[PDB]
DNA sequence: ATCGGATGTATATATCTGACACGTGCCTGGAGACTAGGGAGTAATCCCCTTGGCGGTTAAAACGCGGGGGACAGCGCGTACGTGCGTTTAAGCGGTGCTAGAGCTGTCTACGACCAATTGAGCGGCCTCGGCACCGGGATTCTCGAT
DNA sequence: ATCGAGAATCCCGGTGCCGAGGCCGCTCAATTGGTCGTAGACAGCTCTAGCACCGCTTAAACGCACGTACGCGCTGTCCCCCGCGTTTTAACCGCCAAGGGGATTACTCCCTAGTCTCCAGGCACGTGTCAGATATATACATCCGAT
């Protein structure tokens, strides 16, 4: 009696809303926190631009949903509709990342 | 001093930014992956960040240098400067 | 598709066009001005004055800019313009 | 064409010829620089400006809107085959990604 | 070439409608070389002044500009002593579908009421739009030592 | 007293000049003796240039005096 | 008052105007346009100099410039970025 | 009666004696007359120094070899053992050079 | 004196070598075909840049440096010719 | 230093330094070159090439050879961690590729 | 004729030095000579634009030292560091 | 589970040649001394904005459960590719001969750098009004269980 | 093959806000005008190396026949992400408050480019010699049918 989507049907939905959508996908202050810690751990006692940040995300962002891509590429390439952790080695060896 | 804020990278977010790549289904054991991938493209950049900072007699990160850092590695970025 | 023989001249030559093109303008003239246009003129319809340099790098690579259509037209209507030109 | 007059009307152009022809002195390019130089450059940058721009106002009319925003240079940029290639790794910020959606993965 | 036909259409359409207060015709046997003459419009402080233009086509017509010179001297914003013409037509909008009429009647229209945004001479364009009176005695006066 | 003033061409024109005439006067005489506009003109003497407001006699242009006469011209 | 910033700001929006003769830009479409114009300025200098160096010279002609545009863009801009410059130059010196 | 090898060893033979040597692995004559030919697509009447069409065919050969390490392992990662034209073309979409 | 159909030149066994150099096992029959052209694409890209230099510095002979400075643009540096 | 010998001398490196410093002023590469930079720059080109020299020597007497052929080169450079990172774009003539089989193309048991 | 320059001598200096041993053939010695050349251009490069970055005219050390933070991975960076420091500073006196 | 060919690979020894190491003449680029002025270091001051915090409120994350579709393993097959052999083909090596064109040299003419005045293009600051964000209502269209 | 109920998405209209385009004042760099030391364009000469040809091999390419092993498809099993409802949590917006440090200006001083003069470090060239490639003859590792 209760209506259930099929599985599967509902994420080609998401593909197709968040690729319409520009804005960004990751909170702000968890990040914000996360570039603190490694910029730390660089070098101490360091001050943050708002501007900075916000690159760092745009640049982060983009760099994973274009690993992704690649990702998928793979997975499809393997006669599978899954992603799995071997075909993100995979994807960077052949881009050259780590060879 | 701050620990642990790897886990502020949440499996959400993940899942969102693979429904944007063009991903259907995604594994369990992706998330480990990812967040391992994105620590070592952090620290890459910050690394050329902070040496750009510091070079110059400073003590604040601009923007200016991220977009820098980001031309030298070969990911040329539009809209915040340069 | 104009019948009348008037209409049908170049904009610029006064005569009859020689392999014509349609711009997306929707204006028609003769080849050799839109040469010696874009080698020298401001590469843009000198009525409609928008720059038209994205379609013509579109059309130009595969050819697109013959018009099979309005090509037989004009020798059949009009033959001997086109022989003596 | 006629001196005692603006550099940039001279040339016909929008860009400013001075203004390139003291970036390249100044700029650590070569000890001397032309004065053919800076008018050939600016046609240039103007050209592939205008270029971008055309696409860029075409997809924003295409999607109702009168005023140029980051998504429309995306579209214009990456949907062009010659600027992609031009472009080919440049992120633009707040663009988004193209709408493309793999053939396996649609339902049967 | 085309040049020389363009030119004879061009000769023949300004003969058969003449345009009112200017007429242009051949100086010389050579096809590029004009002479002009324009009468000072009704609505300017130009009365009784008539002025020559010599005129000089280039090899591509109307592939390029043309250039035109003043014969006389006459007191304008945006005219040279030497008798330039800066109009965005001659060498910013110039266009190979427009014509010679509108060139000459656009100056008289220039003649009646002169183009401030970009000045050929400072001092005779604040002088224009400091006061009325200054320009249109001083452009009087010119049209009387000079035109007459 | 009389002044001559020798324009980029090596013409020479004859000025009838005094040290406490004004400026603008001499410029417009100038401009209808031949046409030249009377501030865009530039006068140099013992490379000086000369003002509106100053006088002839400030500048010490004595009879006999020759002047540099420069055209301005800008736009074109 | 802050210092002067020198920016493509008005040549762009002429150029847009001129383009589309009622379409404004917004500002981050502006940075993007100024980083880029700045990009492609950079690159084609870059290029040219070291070109010029190449062959024991010491100006940067306008041939460098054409030779360096040539090399960056691809096919058809290539072409038609030479010609817009050669025209555009010989519209100058005459 | 004949000795004849089981299918996969002398393969296995070429690969590890390829490896350890290094002179060229593609004919001087036809490489010459194929990039003789390419060029004159450009320009006619060029002539061609002897060092140029030897650092043309170092390029092409270091080029190719990279290329097949791509694709073997591509096809390793679909469980297959031969390489196959569609591995070559993931290889080069993952590189970015057909773009 | 004009050349034709040159690709034929690089022969199977050519092909083969490579491959084997690479680590492959096994070949495919349609591998042939896809390595021609590929190889006919990237020797088309890097003789553009190689006469392009050859024909701005106003001479008729390419050499090595043109070639060098050709891979270096493209990303592949060259050790071994000079430069 | 006495400031009596040569420059390299007087700095302790085997690299010229009056060369490296024509070259940083003619190079077009600043308007103004210090007096330090040209000993530094030095120093580390001396560094990098004493490097790679060693591995090299080290991959041919392994090889049983008294002379450093390109194969020798190509070997250091590929086998250690560092320069291969830092030549991954670098495409050395007559230099072969380092010999590696994937496990799964082994013969089984 | 005329002269053409190259690293030959000093690479071959420092062979002598580290292996007193093994000589290196002609092709090896290229090789040497382009590796010293790419590597100089780099570092000059990098130097050159912090040099532009921070509205500076001149190259001094500092500008070499940061470039080669900037180039060199980590260990190779920290020693090629630290033979300049010492390069410089037993050059100064 | 090895056994015995049988193949290919690795090892030891003479040899002879061409590439590598070294000496030589010298000349052009590197070094030493003196000058001048602008670029950079340093002290003092402003105010921009970055860190820190507090209250709420609500969108987003964490959690758990039913299950259906996908990952993975096993089995059969027949077709494509490896392996080997005899045959046809053109790469490779040597030697010769011709000359187009790279490379160098001397003149001098025109293009570009430096210098001063000067003024108009462009930049900083302010302001206002329309395009876009947003909300509420309705119309349209995919979607799946049941036939 | 479809009908129908339910849910997500698009159209449309009304309301409100802030930033984008235009205007005003002003400081600085682009333009003009002239002069001057030299970059390279051009003509002429030289001789290196690239192109073309020929002859004779002999290694490599080719086509064919046979066998076999693996890519592919089918089937089944099971188990693990997915979709949805409920609960816990901190992101985010708005606000206030301080002071660290980026940004600016003025002063001084000393580092380096330019110039001239002199001289030896490194390059083109020529020469002697041994490191290694080559050929020939054994010793041994490894593969394959079959016990
Ligand atoms: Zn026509
Ligand atoms: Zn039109």
């Amino acid at each position: 009696k209760p209506h259930r989507y099929r599985p599967g049907t509902v994420a080609l939905r998401e593909i197709r809303r968040y690729q319409k959508s520009t804005e960004l996908l990751i909170r702000k202050l968890p990040f914000q926190r996360l570039v603190r810690e490694i910029a730390q751990d660089f070098k101490t006692d360091l001050r943050f631009q708002s501007s900075a940040v916000m690159a760092l995300q745009e640049a982060c962002e983009a760099y994973l949903v274009g690993l992704f891509e690649d990702t998928n590429l793979c997975a499809i390439h393997a006669k599978r509709v899954t992603i799995m952790p071997k075909d993100i080695q995979l994807a960077r060896r052949i881009r050259g990342e780590r060879a | 001093v701050l620990r642990d804020n790897i886990q502020g990278i949440t499996k959400p977010a993940i899942r969102r930014l693979a429904r944007r790549g063009g991903v259907k289904r995604i594994s369990g054991l992706i998330y480990e992956e990812t967040r391992g991938v994105l620590k070592v493209f952090l620290e890459n950049v910050i690394r050329d960040a902070v040496t750009y900072t510091e070079h110059a007699k400073r003590k604040t990160v601009t923007a200016m240098d991220v977009v820098y850092a980001l031309k030298r590695q070969g990911r040329t970025l539009y809209g915040f400067g340069g | 598709a104009i019948p009348s023989l008037s209409e049908c001249q170049c904009g610029i030559c006064m005569e009859i066009l020689v392999e014509p093109v349609t711009l997306p303008c929707n204006h028609t003239l003769c080849k050799p001005c839109f040469q010696s246009t874009v080698e020298k003129a401001s590469l843009c319809c000198p009525f409609c004055r928008r720059r038209v340099s994205s379609w013509t790098r579109y059309h130009t690579r595969r050819n697109s800019l013959v018009n099979v259509e309005l090509w037989t037209i004009i020798q059949k209507h009009y033959p001997r313009e086109c022989k003596l030109r | 064409s006629a001196k005692a007059c603006t550099r940039s009307s001279r040339a016909g152009l929008q860009f400013p010829v001075g203004r390139v022809h003291r970036l390249l002195r100044k700029g650590n390019y070569s000890e001397r620089v032309g004065a053919g130089a800076p008018v050939y450059l600016a046609a240039v940058l103007e050209y592939l400006t205008a270029e971008i721009l055309e696409l860029a106002g075409n997809a924003a009319r295409d999607n109702k809107k009168t005023r140029i925003i980051p998504r429309h240079l995306q579209l214009a940029i990456r949907n062009d085959e010659e600027l992609n290639k031009l472009l080919g790794r440049v992120t633009i910020a707040q663009g988004g990604v193209l709408p493309n959606i793999q053939a396996v993965l649609l339902p049967k | 070439h085309m040049a020389l036909k363009r030119i004879n259409k061009e000769l023949s359409d300004l003969a058969r409608d003449p345009p009112a207060q200017i007429s242009a015709g051949p100086v010389g046997d050579d096809m590029f070389h004009w002479q002009a003459t324009i009468m000072g419009p009704n609505d300017s402080p130009y009365q009784g002044g008539v002025f020559f233009l010599t005129i000089h086509f280039p090899t591509d017509y109307p592939f390029k500009p043309p250039k035109v010179a003043f014969t006389t001297r006459i007191y304008h914003p945006n005219i040279n002593s030497n008798g330039s013409i800066c109009l965005d037509i001659l060498r910013s909008q110039w266009s190979p579908a427009l014509t010679i009429s509108k060139v000459l009647l656009s100056i008289a229209s220039l003649l009646d009421d002169p183009n401030p945004d970009d000045p050929k001479v400072p001092e005779i364009a604040r002088i224009y739009k400091t006061d009325r009176d200054k320009y249109n005695r001083i452009s009087r006066e010119w049209t009387q030592k000079y035109a007459m | 007293m009389q002044i001559f003033v020798k324009t980029l061409t090596g013409k020479t024109i004859t000025l009838e000049v005094e040290p406490s005439d004004t400026i603008e006067n001499v410029k417009a005489k100038i401009q209808d003796k031949e046409g030249i506009p009377p501030d865009q003109q530039r006068l140099i003497f013992a490379g000086k240039q000369l003002e509106d407001g100053r006088t002839l006699s400030d500048y010490n242009i004595q009879k006999e005096s020759t002047l540099h006469l420069v055209l301005r011209l800008r736009g074109g | 008052k802050r210092s002067r910033k020198e920016s493509y700001s008005i040549y762009v929006y002429k150029v847009l105007k001129q383009v589309h003769p009622d379409t404004g830009i917004s500002s981050k479409a502006m940075g993007i346009m100024n980083s880029f114009v700045n990009d492609i300025f950079e690159r084609i200098a870059g290029e040219a100099s070291r070109l010029a160096h190449y062959n024991k010279r010491s100006t940067i002609t306008s041939r460098e410039i054409q030779t360096a545009v040539r090399l960056l863009l691809p096919g058809e801009l290539a072409k038609h970025a030479v010609s817009e410059g050669t025209k555009a130059v010989t519209k100058y010196t005459s």
